[PDB]
């Protein structure tokens, strides 16, 4: 069938066999012109999507046309194609067909080889060339003369025209007429190129196609863009009224009529000069594969290797396929199917260059994966790259160029609440080739790293979702979006710490209502001593935490000075402490420097947009952990779609923990032991329940490593006011893992890195927030012993779990947050029967 | 427009052909975004570009994810919208509390979906939709509950996607109001919509609809919805609850109609 070999120099001059695409459109095409040779205006209109194959197939018409001579009944001789825009700026269209059929017939006449036939024929050709030579100046006078009356009267002619005077369509007719004779041949074909660069350059095409080539031995193959086309007759047809009339009548109904008139005059014009059924588009590939459901009307096979056999060919919709589910890093789904779609919409030439320059690239490889398919989409579809302010330099490309684009596409698109999973679903064809560039870009960074899959989790991800609650009830709002980008840096980050202490500045900005003084990835604290606070012991201090506990919590402490120096308290500094304590060697003497980087309290100004030892048994398991993750961090292969998903579940959740939590706050809510208790511990608690649950649940739906997922059937909810949801799924997953002889560190490397991070094991369990009720305890017991089958170690022993739930030294759980206080709080309620 | 009109006919009647999930992005994402923007022209109707230009870029009208979450936008358009008697049955949803009222008469008290067991636990969430706000609010409408069934005829027969179909809309998304605002028994559940769908697959072949037939079955749909939303509105007594006479109503009395509104629209119309 076709057959495209991708190891070939692309030269659309060498497309001569099983290198292109068109040819069953063409053949229709071609025997479709022949088809009007028998049966007096043959104008076929090829429209293009600005270039879709435009050039390349308009002379495949050509090419086919010419040399099929002795085998076809009737035959046709094409003239070279015409570009109107490269024409003399006052030459007719008229004077240009002529001249080049006047060559075609001069070297038909050197060809022949009787010498009486020669002589006669040649006499007849300058015969008419003369005649029009001497009507040419009716084209082009600025003024009649009456001497032309004298010539128009001239009935000296040997070959008698019909109507009398002197008009150039007879004229032309006859000289066309005597050019299929010389040339042996019917229905010469006119073919003209596109107007875009200079489209005024086309009234001049369109008037000569409706004047003088309406003989039945001329078609024309015209190509542009109809609404280009409409454009130019429309203002032409406004030039026929006077101008007075156009200053004189200048009310509405007046106006509103003569806009009727040329709707109606430009309407049939070009049904006139481009009749629907001549009107032939050039099929995109995706409408000759289909949709991989139904029996498409072709069928395409591609090359990807060099040597493989015609049966041994891949379809293209596979070809494609094999790129986009590798390249993207992306579990084979529907997903998957839709940016294959978009792929299959481009220009034939242009799907082809870009799998030429990725499968030859990986040949090479054979002797990284998303760098190929970046690579090969960068050096074929820039145009849409840089026509979106992107970096479109490959040498410059990080994880801090990574988020500007990011939100650039964003902004540009205008998709704030779900852009960030880089759906083309835009409605420019630049907007959408640049989601599958940044998928490309996405998986090609965040792969085989854990840091840089939560920077761009928090960073990347983050800062879609938060400017869209939070950042958009005042909006100048393109103001607003370089000072909010100015805040916290998107297009260079010294750290992911300084984007999480800056975060909790812009949440906390927005006024909770009616005062409770909670918000969404944390709570407020109160540095001030409460007067007479009911219950518990005094506010809180960093220095009471043991070893570890004090490791978590201060680092996830951020203070930010706003009417006040403020203190602030957020999952979102703990997920921004992992990563640059993660990115960073495994040496210890290099690790602590990362490691106090996160602790070493700093300040955060204001948003503008806003009106205003003991402590190194933790530095050694970090160091454990650390050496864990550079080994497993390489098997992930993170997702736009992925880390998209990740954080889309994980903004549900905060937002729901803080909307039930809030009313929660008792006088009794310290140490809670029944789900109606809920203080400061129970609610950061569910936070990081919230960011395990969200890694576990869409790594196993959306992780590439894994080809189906294994939370079951059933309703996938979040861990709010509850633990249950989170235990069961984590059965659930392990259940189903050891019956088929997968673990955790190699089917869920990222939870498993997660879920063993030293930092995040004072939070998990604290003792304020376990909730452990008689029902609550048989789930939470069982939700211990599984995280402890997949970090391997049990983080708190049996007789610390005792301890929490019965009501000496902990060092891997905090112990202020269970009486700790919180700005806003009404300490005059308590908890009901 | 009166040319524009045969041809927009015929490409309801080409895109919507040889399908049933097709069918329902017409009637939920084509003829509703007119009717719901129908309460905007008579509440604001210079603005008006900038309420079509607001308007189509939150509904997402031309880049719609899926049925169900345009039902999501929906559900927010049809509630910060202007209102009187500060009624949680709106046109097209019932607003639910989340949070325990004092003083509750008879069983009332705020939902919970675990009482549903089996598919009904799926049909219960998929007619659920969640908006947020300064407060955040939950609704239970008839526009998500096709906005269910129109994700799940587009899927494969696979368990693998139908159990997909289930978990889109439900802890994933988080809807916030539009700019223009002031401020296992569930294998078994999967297994009636496989075999069901397995019926769509063959009996949706012979599909022919019109955009007069989605037009019409729109227009009872909503027409039906305007009733309920002021019929049944009034009837909050304390004995609805368990209620078996006609005055009588409550929320499952507001979703049976709004239910079998959308069945009598395909049916009477079909």
């Amino acid at each position: 069938k076709i057959i495209i070999n991708l190891f070939a120099p692309n030269l659309p001059g060498s497309t001569k066999e099983d290198d292109l695409i068109q040819k069953s459109l063409r053949d229709q095409l071609v025997e479709s012109i022949r088809n009007s040779i028998a049966y007096g205006r043959n104008v076929f209109f090829v429209d293009g999507t600005r270039g879709a194959g435009k050039t390349t197939f308009i002379n495949s018409v050509v090419k086919s046309l010419n040399s099929d001579q002795d085998d076809v009944k009737v035959n046709i001789k094409c003239l070279p194609t015409i570009d109107p825009t490269k024409l003399p700026r006052h030459e007719p269209i008229l004077v240009t067909v002529t001249a080049r059929l006047n060559k075609m017939v001069s070297d038909k006449l050197k060809g022949y080889w009787a010498s009486n036939d020669y002589r006669k024929q040649k006499e007849q050709w300058q015969n008419h060339l003369a005649q029009l030579q001497r009507g040419l100046h009716l084209l082009t006078d600025k003024e009649y003369k009456p001497e032309y009356f004298s010539d128009a009267l001239k009935l000296d002619a040997q070959l008698d025209y019909s109507i009398g005077g002197q008009d150039l369509s007879e004229i032309f007719e006859e000289l066309v007429k005597r050019a299929c004779e010389i040339l042996d041949c019917k229905a010469i074909l006119i073919t003209f190129d596109d107007i875009d660069t200079q489209f005024d350059a086309g009234w001049d095409v369109l008037e000569s196609i409706r004047k003088f080539f309406n003989s039945r031995k001329l078609v024309v193959v015209a190509t542009g863009d109809l609404r280009l086309y409409s454009q130019l007759i429309r203002g032409k047809q406004y030039e026929n009224y006077s101008k007075t009339l156009l200053e004189q009548e200048k009310e509405s109904v007046r106006l509103a009529e003569r806009g009727y008139m040329v709707e109606h005059l430009e309407q049939q014009y070009l049904l006139k000069l481009f009749p629907v059924q001549k009107r032939i588009q050039l099929k995109t590939m995706l409408q000759l594969v289909g949709e991989k459901g139904k029996a498409g009307k072709e069928e395409i096979k591609v090359k990807t290797e060099p040597g493989m056999q015609d049966i041994d060919a891949i379809d293209v919709r596979q070809a494609i396929g094999d790129a986009v589910r590798e390249g993207l890093n992306l579990r084979e789904g529907s997903d998957a199917d839709m940016y294959v779609n978009e792929l299959l919409k481009q220009p034939v030439r242009l799907l082809m260059q870009v799998l030429q320059d990725f499968y030859t690239k990986k040949y090479h490889a054979t002797s990284s994966v998303p760098n190929l398919l970046r690579n090969a989409l960068y050096g074929s579809m820039l145009s849409s790259i840089y026509r979106a302010g992107l970096n479109y330099e490959q040498h410059r490309f990080g994880m801090d160029s990574l988020c500007k684009d990011i939100f650039t596409y964003v902004k540009q698109d205008r998709d704030f609440n779900t852009g960030f999973y880089l759906r083309p679903q835009s409605e420019s064809e630049a907007l959408r080739n640049c989601s599958i560039y940044l998928a490309s870009q996405v998986s090609e960074n965040c792969q085989g790293s854990l840091s840089k899959f939560l920077q761009m989790l928090l960073v990347g991800c983050g800062s879609v979702s938060i400017f869209n609650q939070f950042v958009t009830e005042l909006a100048k709002f393109e103001q607003l979006i370089s000072e909010y980008v100015a805040y916290m840096s998107v297009g260079r980050i010294e750290s992911a710490s300084h984007w999480a202490n800056r975060c909790c500045a812009v949440v906390a900005n927005s006024p909770n209502d009616e005062k409770i003084g909670v918000f969404l990835g944390m709570v407020q604290l109160n540095r001030k001593s409460r007067q007479h606070m009911p219950g518990g012991y005094k506010k809180f201090n960093i220095d009471t935490e043991n070893g570890l506990a004090k490791a978590a919590m201060a680092s996830s402490l951020s203070t930010v000075a706003s009417n006040n120096l403020m203190d602030f308290c957020s999952v979102f500094n703990l997920i921004g402490a992992i990563a640059d304590i993660s990115a960073c060697r495994c040496e210890r003497s290099a690790i602590t420097n990362a490691f106090n980087k996160v602790i070493a309290q700093t300040t955060c100004i204001v948003p503008p947009w806003s009106e205003a030892t003991e402590f190194s048994d933790a530095i050694t398991k970090v160091e454990q952990w650390l050496k864990n993750v550079n080994e497993i961090e390489i098997g992930i292969r993170p997702s736009a779609l992925l880390i998209g998903k990740v954080w889309s579940r994980f903004y549900f959740n905060l937002n729901n923990v803080a909307d039930q939590h809030k009313t929660r706050l008792y006088r009794n809510a310290e140490h809670g032991r029944m789900a109606s208790q809920s203080n400061a511990a129970k609610i950061m608690r569910f936070n990081v329940l919230a960011f395990l649950h969200a890694v576990l649940v869409e790594e196993s739906l959306y992780h590439s490593v894994s080809d189906r997922e294994y939370i079951g059937e059933g309703l996938r909810l979040n861990p709010v006011t509850s633990v249950d949801e989170f235990e069961k799924k984590i059965k659930i997953i392990g259940e189903k893992l050891k019956a088929d002889n997968k673990t955790w560190k190699n089917t869920h490397p990222l939870f498993f890195l997660l879920i063993s991070c030293p930092i995040l094991h004072p939070f998990i369990f604290p003792v304020g927030g376990i909730n452990c009720s008689v029902k609550a305890l048989n789930k939470e017991t069982s939700f211990n012993k599984l995280i402890d089958e997949i970090v391997g170690d049990k983080l708190l022993s049996d007789e610390e779990w005792d301890y929490l739930t019965k009501n000496q030294i902990f060092q891997n759980t905090i112990t202020s947050l269970n009486s700790s206080t919180i700005v806003g709080a009404s300490y005059d309620k308590d908890t009901p029967a | 427009l009166r040319n524009c009109s045969i041809y927009l006919a015929s490409q309801v009647s080409e895109n919507c052909q040889g399908s049933l999930s097709k069918f329902l992005q017409m009637l939920l994402v084509g003829c509703g975004s007119v009717s719901i923007f129908n309460q905007f022209v008579t509440e604001l109707a210079e603005k008006f570009e900038q309420l079509i230009s607001e308007y189509v870029a939150y509904m997402s009208v031309g880049r719609i994810e899926s049925a169900s979450h345009w039902a999501n936008r929906c559900c927010a358009v049809v509630a910060n919208s202007p209102n009187d008697e500060k009624i949680g049955v709106f046109l097209g949803m019932v607003q639910l509390n989340r949070k325990s009222r004092q003083h509750m008469p008879g069983g009332y008290k705020k939902f919970n979906i675990d009482t549903e067991n089996g598919l009904a636990k799926a049909a219960m969430a998929s007619s659920l939709s969640t908006v947020a706000s300064n407060n955040l609010m939950d609704f239970c409408s008839v526009f998500n509950l096709i906005g269910a069934i129109a994700d799940i005829s587009a899927c494969r027969c696979e368990r693998s996607a139908i159990t997909n179909a289930f978990n889109k809309v439900i802890a994933q998304t988080t809807c916030i109001v539009p700019p223009w605002s002031e401020a296992t028994e569930f294998s078994d559940a999967i297994t009636k919509v496989e075999q069901w769908l397995k019926n769509v697959n063959e009996i949706e072949i012979g599909i022919r609809p019109s955009a007069l037939l989605i037009g019409k079955v729109w227009s009872r749909f909503y027409f039906n919805l305007n009733n309920v939303a002021d019929q049944h509105k009034t009837r909050l007594y304390r004995n609805a609850e368990h209620g078996r006479m006609a005055s009588q109503s409550n929320a499952a009395k507001i979703m049976r109609f709004n239910v079998l509104a959308f069945l009598h629209a395909v049916l009477v119309e079909e």
